[PDB]
């Protein structure tokens, strides 16, 4: 036995080294989980007091402040703007402060949210953030699409199988595609679009706002899209306001967001300028003359 | 790793279209498909160290139960019995580095 | 017997370390050169976007650009080699952003106006076509001609009417 | 040395490709430098046995 | 037991652009490199020394160097071996002899009193050490053992010659005398006459005093000539600023040592602001003088760092006259009282004198 200690602590030192290097990564992941945070909850009853989904949009902003780093140097300074229900509205802002502003007002994405917000009649925060998610469409700024059959990548939570949904895909854009793709509705997705036209993003937008009904619509700014792109975006926005009743519009295009009941824009930290008609942005020719 | 990659690079756009858990429904399949190869890998490397270890203690006691019963030449003395014993200590190294 | 000839490809490459050292490529720093460099380009918007700005890790195993600014930054090496020959291959092909490729085209003119060096410029943009540079024409896995501007007027195929 | 004096031609690129290339490098190389480490054992334990 | 090998089949694929290194930083300031030490010990690291054999030639050298306790086991060392071999050699001798035999006393034995090697280290110590009891006497019918015993007494005149002059060498050193001399923890820098100048305090502990004194002052630093060359440490030499220009000074009381910063003087473009800490620029003084007791040369070193100037402060007067002589009081050497003084550099104190000048 005398024999073999040498042996036997030569390979317990070298075990002990390995152990420890990898207890290190193990004590890394244990850090890692420690990152509690994101709740996914609301402070209220969800059964039958907030909305089934909102539809009039009927959302009044009282003195709504956003700020990300633990409520300090917010982006909104007491925004209080009337929104126009029934109706789509496309506020467009030089500085992009304001639209990401309100983009992280919409979905309550914002770390500090210093103000009130009435959704549809009832609170935001108080409601089901996956629910609020969902029953609100958003485009994004570049076209990012899932790897994975269309039926399963359009509506993977829904999950529905009617053929709407398909004749809605084939009707909206990309019909040739569709007719040459042997799936179809089901047909996989070739690693996220990496050969794919750029407007499938906005097509697989559409398809999941007329799955899911979404009546409140969010857009973003388009960082390259042709003429007829943009000519095809201008028309699903007009069919959304048509059947949803509701669309937002969020961009640096005076041209494109001029075609909206109403436009404005915010800068430095606070709303800059709101023009209730689409004539009045026009009517300033400060604005016009900085986006053109 | 490939498609849990995919899922991380466009997190926020998931996260914001609520179908974090529907990706996370294919993320589990793909995880119970990669455990069931990890149990066989360890159900054989369970076997391997298994047999590692009892192969030198087995060979021992079939050699001591042989002399003792079917040879029964000598009264077992310890300068030969200790002296196999390091013998097979010492030659069990190599035999599990050849392979 | 061949020199540092500067080449540019369609397909750009790019370095797994920073915007300044890749558009350096083992190069001694000047910061006169470098800033025309860039401005030529109009890549400081674009520096601007990033978080550290030219010591971003550029290239694969890192921040990952979009293909206009991947030829970008080549065509910026490729004019800060500072090389007695410029090949390029598509520069304005991936990246077909008007006011850029105009400015990045009277820059050359006016670096290799002051250095006197051959540059090579193989491309389809339409906008600068014609002009009192040469030029040579390709086809069928020939040169059809390589000499002055006037040659493809006094052909009888103007380029299809160079697309007017 | 080889890789600087590589041709660049498209049936030699498509066929063994950058990452192919590297972890050649990465296994072959590594793979070889532990059988040179473990070479005096295939002398030794047989004749030590 | 065992382990596993590197069987690396696809190092993970994905594992890369990990990043974040996390490193501490914290050796940006680490420390300041110190050309000599505040109590002299030149802090300087040799390397690639290629010696042949001259270290081991100087060997008094190096027993003069070596410390007391080092000496002294050095010489009980040498003296219990050149003990132990001469006791060896006659015990040898008296074995081929063969008195060491018990046997009758019919011959004349090479040496008396002869029984073991006790004995036979007993003769050795008082034939080395010139004891002599006599009871081990020596024979007339052993030559070999005359011829040993000649040699014997050779070799130790020549150690006792030797040791007792390493005593006397060691005993001269007077390096811890040298080290009594004082210097200022910090010095400083404030205008005299109009002038300004760099002012230093030096002064000595014991009562006895240092002949020949003699202090030198340079500047290391880094110095690039307009011709490319890079000198890492340039030493220019400094002036004492003296009534005759010489380094010879009369040192009883702490002296304040001071140079005029003038056009030539390489401070003549310092300013109070690049005076921080890591900074290039150190001062070096160096005085030199022989002992009255050891009549033997000593030499003080002492840095100031630009750190360790006080810009704008005066020295306290450390001197005060009593009823029947002078006191001094050497708590104050280093206080220092603020001197209200322009913060511009030697060369815009200068250029400002000659604008007023030339308005004047
Ligand atoms: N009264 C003293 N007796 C002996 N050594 C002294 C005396 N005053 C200063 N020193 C020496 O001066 C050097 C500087 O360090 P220290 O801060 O102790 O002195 P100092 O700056 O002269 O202080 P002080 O305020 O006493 O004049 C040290 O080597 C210290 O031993
Ligand atoms: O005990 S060994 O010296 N082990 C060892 C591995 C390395 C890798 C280095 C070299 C490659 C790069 C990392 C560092 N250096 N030393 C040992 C030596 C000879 C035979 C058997 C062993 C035991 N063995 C084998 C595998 N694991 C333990
Ligand atoms: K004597
Ligand atoms: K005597």
């Amino acid at each position: 036995y005398a024999l073999m200690v040498s042996n036997y602590l030569n390979w317990m030192v070298r075990n002990l080294a390995d152990m420890e290097i990898q207890l290190g990564a193990v004590k890394r992941i244990h850090a890692l989980l420690k990152t509690e945070a994101e709740s996914y909850e609301g402070l209220l009853a969800p059964s039958l007091i907030p909305k089934n989904w909102p539809d009039q949009g009927k959302i009044q902003i009282q003195n709504l402040s956003v700020r990300y780093d633990s409520s300090l140097k917010p982006v909104l300074k007491h925004v209080n703007a009337l929104i126009s229900p029934g109706q789509k509205i496309g506020i467009c802002g030089r500085t992009g402060s304001g639209k990401s502003s309100f983009s992280l007002a919409f979905f309550r994405m914002v770390d500090m949210f210093e103000g009130r917000i009435i959704i549809d009649g009832i609170d935001i925060a108080k409601l089901p953030l996956h629910t609020l998610r969902s029953r609100l469409s958003i485009i994004l700024q570049d076209p990012v699409l899932f790897s994975g059959t269309i039926r399963f990548n359009l509506d993977p939570e829904k999950k529905c199988s009617d053929s709407t949904l398909w004749e809605a895909l084939e009707i909206a854009q990309l019909k040739l595609v569709v007719k040459a793709l042997p799936g179809g509705l089901d047909a996989i997705i070739t690693e996220g679009g990496e050969n794919f036209s750029q407007g499938q993003r906005q097509l697989f937008c559409l398809a999941r706002a007329f799955v899911r009904k979404t009546s409140i619509f969010i857009m973003d700014e388009a960082t390259a899209s042709i003429d007829m792109a943009t000519e095809n975006i201008l028309q699903k926005v007009v069919m959304t306001a048509f059947a949803d009743r509701t669309v937002v519009t969020i961009a640096h295009r005076v041209h494109t967001i001029l075609s909206a009941d109403l436009v404005m824009v915010l800068k430095r930290g606070a709303i800059l300028e709101f023009d209730k008609p689409e004539t009045l942005l026009s009517q300033k020719d400060s604005v016009f003359a900085s986006f053109v | 790793l490939k498609q849990t990659n995919e899922m991380l690079r466009g997190m926020k756009l998931l996260k914001l279209y609520a179908w974090e858990s529907i990706f996370c429904s294919r993320v589990e399949v793909t995880r119970r498909k990669e455990m069931t190869s990890l149990r066989a890998f360890a159900v054989y490397t369970s076997i391997s160290i298994f047999m590692n270890t009892a192969i030198p203690i087995a060979a021992v006691l079939i050699t001591f139960v042989g002399h003792v019963s079917f040879f029964k030449e000598s009264d077992l003395s310890p300068s030969v019995a200790f002296a196999s014993l390091s013998l097979f200590h010492i030659l069990v190294t190599p035999l599990f580095l050849l392979s | 017997s061949r020199g540092p000839v500067a080449y540019a490809s369609q397909k750009p490459w790019l370095l797994n370390a920073t915007v300044e050292e890749n558009i350096t490529f083992e190069s001694p720093f000047n910061k006169q050169r470098y800033k025309m460099v860039i401005e030529a380009c109009s890549l400081q918007p674009d520096i601007d976007i990033l978080p550290h700005g030219d010591q971003t890790q550029i290239g694969e195993r890192g921040i990952n650009l979009s293909g206009g600014q991947r030829q970008r930054i080549s065509v910026a090496r490729a004019l800060y080699q500072q090389t007695n020959v410029v090949f390029l291959d598509d520069p304005f092909s991936a990246l077909d952003v008007h006011l850029s490729d105009h400015l990045m085209q009277a820059g050359i003119l006016e670096l290799l106006r002051d250095d006197k060096r051959t540059v090579v410029l193989v491309t389809h943009k339409l906008q600068y076509l014609p002009h009192a540079d040469w030029i040579i024409a390709m086809k069928d896995g020939t040169i059809q001609r390589e000499g002055t501007l006037k040659d493809f007027q006094r052909s009888e195929c103007q380029l299809f009417e160079h697309w007017k | 040395n080889k890789i600087m004096h590589l041709s660049t031609s498209n049936l030699s690129m498509g066929e063994m490709t950058a990452g192919q290339i590297c972890n050649l490098v990465a296994i072959d190389t590594n793979q070889l430098m532990w059988f040179f480490f473990l070479c005096p054992n295939l002398w030794a334990m047989p004749v030590q046995i | 037991m065992l382990s596993r090998k590197g069987i690396i089949p696809e190092e993970y694929v994905l594992t890369r652009l990990a990043e974040d290194p996390t490193e501490p930083r914290y050796r940006t300031r680490e420390r300041r490199a110190r050309f000599v030490s505040k109590k002299g010990n030149c802090n300087v690291a040799h390397k690639n020394i290629r010696e042949q054999g001259r270290f081991l030639q100087d060997v008094f050298t190096t027993l003069v160097d070596l410390k007391w306790p080092h000496t002294l086991l050095i010489f009980t060392m040498s003296f219990l071996c050149s003990w132990l071999l001469f006791a060896m050699v006659w015990w040898l001798i008296a074995f081929a002899h063969g008195d060491l035999a018990p046997g009758e006393g019919t011959n004349v034995p090479c040496v008396t009193s002869i029984h073991s090697f006790s004995s036979a280290f007993l003769f050795s110590i008082e034939v080395q050490v010139t004891i002599g009891f006599g009871g081990r006497m020596v024979t007339e019918e052993c030559p070999l053992a005359i011829l040993i015993l000649i040699v014997q007494n050779i070799v130790g005149l020549m150690i006792n010659a030797i040791m007792l002059g390493c005593i006397f060498m060691k005993t001269a050193q007077a390096h811890r005398r040298a080290e009594t001399l004082i210097f200022s923890k910090h010095a400083v820098i404030t205008l005299r006459h109009g002038r300004l100048c760099f002012m230093l305090r030096v002064g000595d502990l014991r009562k006895s005093m240092i002949i020949s004194a003699t202090i030198h002052m340079q500047v290391v630093r880094k110095t690039t000539s307009p011709e490319g060359e890079v000198v890492p440490l340039h030493q220019v030499d400094i002036p004492m600023e003296n009534g005759v220009g010489g380094n010879s000074i009369f040192l009883v009381a702490p002296l304040i040592i001071y140079h005029v910063i003038d056009s030539n003087s390489p401070l003549y473009d310092l300013a109070p602001s690049d005076l921080h800490h890591h900074q290039d620029l150190e001062i070096i003084v160096i005085l030199e003088g022989v002992v009255e007791t050891t009549g033997i040369t000593t030499q003080a070193r002492t840095s100031y760092l630009a750190d360790e100037i006080l810009w704008g402060q005066r020295f306290v007067p450390i001197v005060a006259e009593e009823d029947g002589r002078y006191s001094v009081d050497y708590s104050k050497f280093g206080n220092t009282v603020k001197v209200p003084t322009p913060l511009c550099t030697a060369r815009q104190l200068d250029e400002d004198r000659s604008l007023l000048d030339a308005l004047t």
